This record gives C-alpha cells, structure tokens and sequence, in this order.
C-alpha cells in the first residue's frame, strides 16, 4: 500500500510494480479481445445456423483461450 | 545553512512529485485496460445468455 | 526573502504530495475493486461454457 | 489525464473524480457478484438437475441483474 510506502526507494519500487503489472494486464486484454471473437462466433453457431458467421466455432475452441489466460494468471 | 538544509529538502519534494506523477501514469493505463477487459467480457456474458434462450 | 519564497514553495509542494497520495489510495482501491469484478465475471464464462458441453 | 494537470485545482478535481468513479466501480462489484451467484445456480440447473443447488434459475433472472449494470454504464 501506499499510505505505509514513504522515500525514494520504497517509491521507485512501487512504480516498478504498476508498470509490470500493466503489461501483463494489457496482455490480458488482447487476449480477452480474442476470447470475444471467439465466443461472438461460438454463439452465432446457434443464433445463425445458415448464416455465414457460423464458422464452426466449439467450446473447445474458447477454453484454448482460457487456457492461455489462466497462464498469465500463474 | 538553514536555507541549504530547506534547499535540499526541495530537490527532494521534487523527485518524489515526478515519482509519484510517473505512478499516476502507470496507474490510469492499469484503469483503462482493466476497464476494456470488463467490458470485453461482458459483451462474452450477455451474449452467452442471448444464446442460450435459443 | 529568498528564504521565505523557497520555504513557500515548500508548503506549496507539500500540499500536493498530499493530494497525489490520497488520489493513488483512491486508484488502489479502483484496481482493486475491478481486480475483483474481472474475477467474477471471468469464472461466470467459465461456468457458462462448462454448461454448454452438457 | 494527470500529464496535462498541474495546480492544487486541477488535482483537487482528479481526486474527486477517481474518489467518484471507485464509489460506483465499488456499486458495480457487488452486482457483479450477484450475477456470478446467480450464474451459478444457472449452470446447476443443467449440470446437476437433481441436486439441491437447481432452484429454478433462468436466463431471465440473470437479465433482470444485467439491467441493473446497464443502469450504473448510464
């Protein structure tokens, strides 16, 4: 926290912690920006069978992606 | 002497000002992407429910 | 003089290192709360594409 | 953003607005966690019909929680 972190080096190494944790949270969003597609199609399989944007979409196809996720998350 | 002691107390103020705008930077990207996973994954939910009254 | 004007500046700079403190306790806790609203909707994902393989 | 603020006013005005927007993130958290029990129960209706957890939930139930988020997004 903050209110306990008080110099230069406490500071500099909370600075250090929010950039790190930005770059593994924007690799959180384009990765979650792929499971939308992926789930924007998977649901289209069934609201628009004949459709041309039921491409064949499964769930196993999404849990790819959550797999991913759950490996930036460890 | 007490105005060099006062002096060195400023360089001081100034540092930890340009630390703590660099973590209000840091911060406001962690706000903002977090705020497009949120929505990123509600679209996913509220779609995921659209579907499953067909 | 010089002095008073330094030692101005000081309580001036204060102040804001007061401020930018109490706004990084109000974007610790936004974090926070959205660290916790991603988790919740992420596991309602999960659950719901659980769901569907039944 | 806090780049282009300088000034014991400016600041003033950005810790007011992240105090207000934490308040209402906070507001979205709780309902947030309301749609997660009720999803919950949602999916039990399906992978566990005759447990005890499948209390009849719907998709409709979920909905009425999701306008409630749509109202905070307003």
């Amino acid at each position: 926290s903050i209110s306990s972190i008080s110099g230069r080096d406490d500071l500099m190494d909370y600075h250090r912690r929010q950039r790190e944790e930005r770059l593994r949270e924007q690799e959180m969003e384009r990765l979650e920006r792929q499971r939308l597609e992926t789930i924007l199609s998977l649901c289209a399989e069934y609201t628009k069978p004949d459709s041309r944007l039921s491409t064949g979409t499964t769930v196993e196809d999404v849990q790819k992606i959550n797999k991913e996720l759950e490996k930036l998350q460890l | 002497e007490n105005f060099r002691r006062l002096q060195a107390e400023h360089d001081r103020q100034a540092k930890e000002l340009f630390l703590l705008r660099k973590t209000l930077e840091e911060m406001e990207l962690r706000i903002e992407t977090q705020k497009q996973t949120l929505n990123a994954r509600d679209e996913s939910i509220k779609k995921l429910l659209e579907m499953l009254q067909s």
